[PDB]
């Protein structure tokens, strides 16, 4: 059972990193959106 | 990097202070007690802050019979020890390497067992705040991490909106894989800062969201709704009235219990607290008065206190 | 991606244990000493502990 | 009687509302009274001054 | 009588919305004392 | 008869008021309560005294959830009704045939059973006071007396000393003979009236003796020791401080419990009561705050109240 | 030396019972009526009962 | 057993009457004592 | 350890006598505030 | 240790005495403070009058 637990924990951490980058760049994309409209 | 920094965003508050305006200001969760309790505080210096508190609580299950505490604080260092009846020692040390970077370590010990020992480093930047804490950290022969590790990141997307995540790693024994969960937090501040909204999609599908409003310099009110198989949540309405002589806090709960907390400053030093609550679902009441004596031990401190 | 499992882990464990043990007995004395040293008055220990105003 | 049940329920609700009103107002009322007395005290001190 | 698991969330959300409307309404300002 | 009346003795107080200076003045036995309790009093007339009280007590086993009471009193008549939650009705009527002779009847009813019904006639004379009361009186087919009959006689032997007896007749069912016991009371008043001593050799070898002293216009203190196979008695020390703004009553018991009772008159009408006690033998505390609102319903009464 | 056991005892018993029964229901109304009659203002019953100042 | 109970109650009442007379006349005897000494 | 039935009465009487002496002593007068 | 027993008993007795002193003095102290403030208030009113 350790296989699935490790896999899900690692995927959770990877998703956390992905959203962390998302939030880090968020001001930039909001600036781009503001320019667009 | 260079072109995008024209925004000039403001640093949002730390993750822990996300609900400070409501949970710790316009609610009794932290100020409430039961039965009588006398709190004597002794001040020895001001420029380097030093203080020696005492407590005599009787009739409160949560509070101890006696508790000696000494709090030391300066410009960049802050320490606090707390001896408790039954020789239960609690301690907290805060050291600021830089003006905006601070490392905090808390340690609670009861009967020779360091049950609590958290070490966290807090980093604050122009636009984002990140802090990581490790509860009961240790190492094992197998080499894997042991104890609970918690990391939180908050970044201000806009001056009036900040978003962040809260990563949790917990491992109880180490033999089994350590469960890890992630939580999402959102903090919105009005352009005028009149009202502050905070949302928290905590782990295990738990949603803790609250609101704060400043009616006037004296009156500020806020709301907090909690949610946690079947859910178990309560909605709380609270308001606080502050005056030069007293501080009032009232709160109506969805569970039906009604509570208030009055602190009369009869004297600049002596403050008498009254704390009552009612439980309309079971028709029982828990009420506790108290004291707060702040007496200095230095002539200069007394001169400052009297003005 | 955890990797630390060497001799440094034993060092950290022993340090944690010894710092826990020493703190459990000396932490409050640490704060009291810091305060009584920083304060220019330097009040005597017995008065410092007691909850009575000396001035 | 159902009418009696409604009567007792209404009485209990009124009692609960009165209890909550007193508990949440009395300390507030004392705070307002103290603040209003203090401002009057400052008022009197000033009129003494000038 | 239904008392659904979603009934609790619906009730809490309704209370939250009513409270947010009440707080941000002029009424709350009126609750603040004139003095 | 004629020659012996040169003494010109003073009428001693009634038997019931024998311990009034201590039991009902410098002790909390009657004023103590627990948990919150709001008492609203309404005054409608002064010359003919009339009043409509209310009560909202929560958390007090002894007190009721709600209690409506109306008290009517004039120059020679005094009546009081008291509706209580659960439709428990209590009533007391006092009628004075003559200035010094008064007949009092008390009646308590709970759920259709007149459990309490006492009728007593009080007689006061120049030197002696005698009153007889009959608890739950009734008659039986066999014709013998039924219920409890109590008669008390007090005669002032000297202006500074009064002695008296207290005869008790009790019959529970009437089938068996009704036990009768006699008790002895003594009341001593200082020539200056500074301190008053009262002794009571109650029935069944029970000795209830107390002392009263008036330290000053504001401070009066008294002591009371009780005794009741093996005896079971406690000694109580109490003191009361009265001021234009507040009334304080404190008491230390031989059982170890310590209690105080503070009544702050924040306003001429509104009075806030605080009542706390500690039990050092079991280390538990019972504390109850309260209220006392006295609002008139007549323009003349309000004008008198405001001055 | 108790002697009373005649018809007067039955009279007293019935009187006690009837006066207990009537009082249990009418005593508080007795006091309220006495007060509202003696008072010159004679406030209305609903205001008299309620714990609010009318003046 | 009613015999003894009635007798003791009656004797208690008689003693109560005796001490009642004692207290009624007590001022007189105190006056006499004061005259004596 | 005796704890006689008379021990309770002796203790209560001793407390009563101590209290009566204390109350009627100048000390009690001193306890009254000067103001 | 018997010495430890004496120490803990003395500490408990001191705690009890302090608790009793606070409970019986704090309300009294507030009463004295209120009375002393009121007499000062009357004092100030008079000095205003003359």
């Amino acid at each position: 059972e350790k296989r699935a637990h490790q896999e899900q924990t690692e995927k959770t951490l990877k998703q956390a990193a992905y959203v962390a980058a998302f939030l880090w760049v968020s001001p930039m994309i909001w600036h781009l959106v503001k320019k667009q409209w | 990097h260079s072109h995008r920094q024209s925004l000039e965003l403001v640093n949002p508050g730390t993750v822990e202070n996300l609900n400070k305006e409501v949970s710790r200001d316009v609610f009794l969760s932290q100020y409430f007690f039961t039965g009588l309790r006398a709190d004597l505080n002794k001040a020895f210096s001001m420029n380097p802050a030093f203080q020696t508190s005492h407590t005599f609580s009787i009739g409160s299950q949560a509070l101890p019979k006696y508790a000696f505490s000494a709090l030391f604080a300066n410009d960049n260092l802050f320490a606090q020890g707390n001896i408790d009846n039954d020789l239960s020692v609690s301690g907290r040390l805060n050291y600021g390497w830089d003006k905006k970077n601070i490392s905090k370590v808390n340690l609670q010990i009861s009967d020779g067992q360091p049950t609590m020992c958290q070490l966290e480093q807090d980093y604050q930047a122009s636009d984002f705040s990140v802090n990581v804490k490790t509860l009961n950290p240790s190492f094992s022969e197998k080499g894997e991490f042991t104890g609970v590790a918690v990391a939180s990141f908050l970044q201000s997307v806009t001056p009036q909106l900040a978003l962040g995540l809260e990563t949790l790693y917990s491992r109880t024994d180490g033999s089994a894989p350590g469960d890890a969960g992630v939580s999402y937090l959102t903090r919105y501040v009005s352009k005028k800062q009149d009202w502050i909204f905070s949302g928290q999609l905590q782990a295990n599908g738990a949603l803790i969201a609250s609101l704060w409003r400043k009616v006037a310099q004296n009156v500020e009110a806020g709301i907090e709704t909690t949610l946690q198989p079947t859910v178990e949540g309560s909605t709380t309405i609270g308001a606080k009235y502050e005056y030069r002589q007293s501080v009032y806090r009232g709160t109506l709960d969805s569970n039906g219990k009604v509570a208030c907390f009055l602190e009369r400053k009869v004297l600049p030093t002596l403050s008498v607290l009254f704390c009552g609550e009612i439980d309309h679902f079971k028709n029982d009441t828990k009420i506790g008065c108290g004291l707060q004596f702040e007496t200095a031990g230095n002539q200069e401190l007394l001169m400052l206190q009297q003005g | 991606s955890f990797i630390l499992s060497d001799e440094s882990k034993e060092r950290i464990s022993k340090i944690l244990t010894l710092t826990h043990n020493v703190a459990h007995y000396g932490w409050i004395p640490f704060v009291l000493y810091l305060g009584w040293a920083h304060t220019s008055n330097r009040p005597n220990f017995l008065n410092l502990l007691s909850p009575l105003p000396s001035v | 009687s159902f009418v009696r049940n409604a009567f007792t329920k209404s009485g209990n609700l009124a009692w609960t509302l009165t209890t909550t009103a007193l508990l949440l107002g009395v300390p507030l009322s004392l705070s307002i009274l103290a603040e209003q007395q203090l401002i009057e005290m400052e008022k009197t001190f000033d009129l003494q001054s000038d | 009588f239904k008392e659904s698991p979603l009934y609790t969330i619906a009730l809490n959300g309704a209370f939250f919305v009513a409270g947010v409307a009440f707080i941000q309404s002029p009424l709350m300002d009126m609750l603040a004392p004139q003095l």
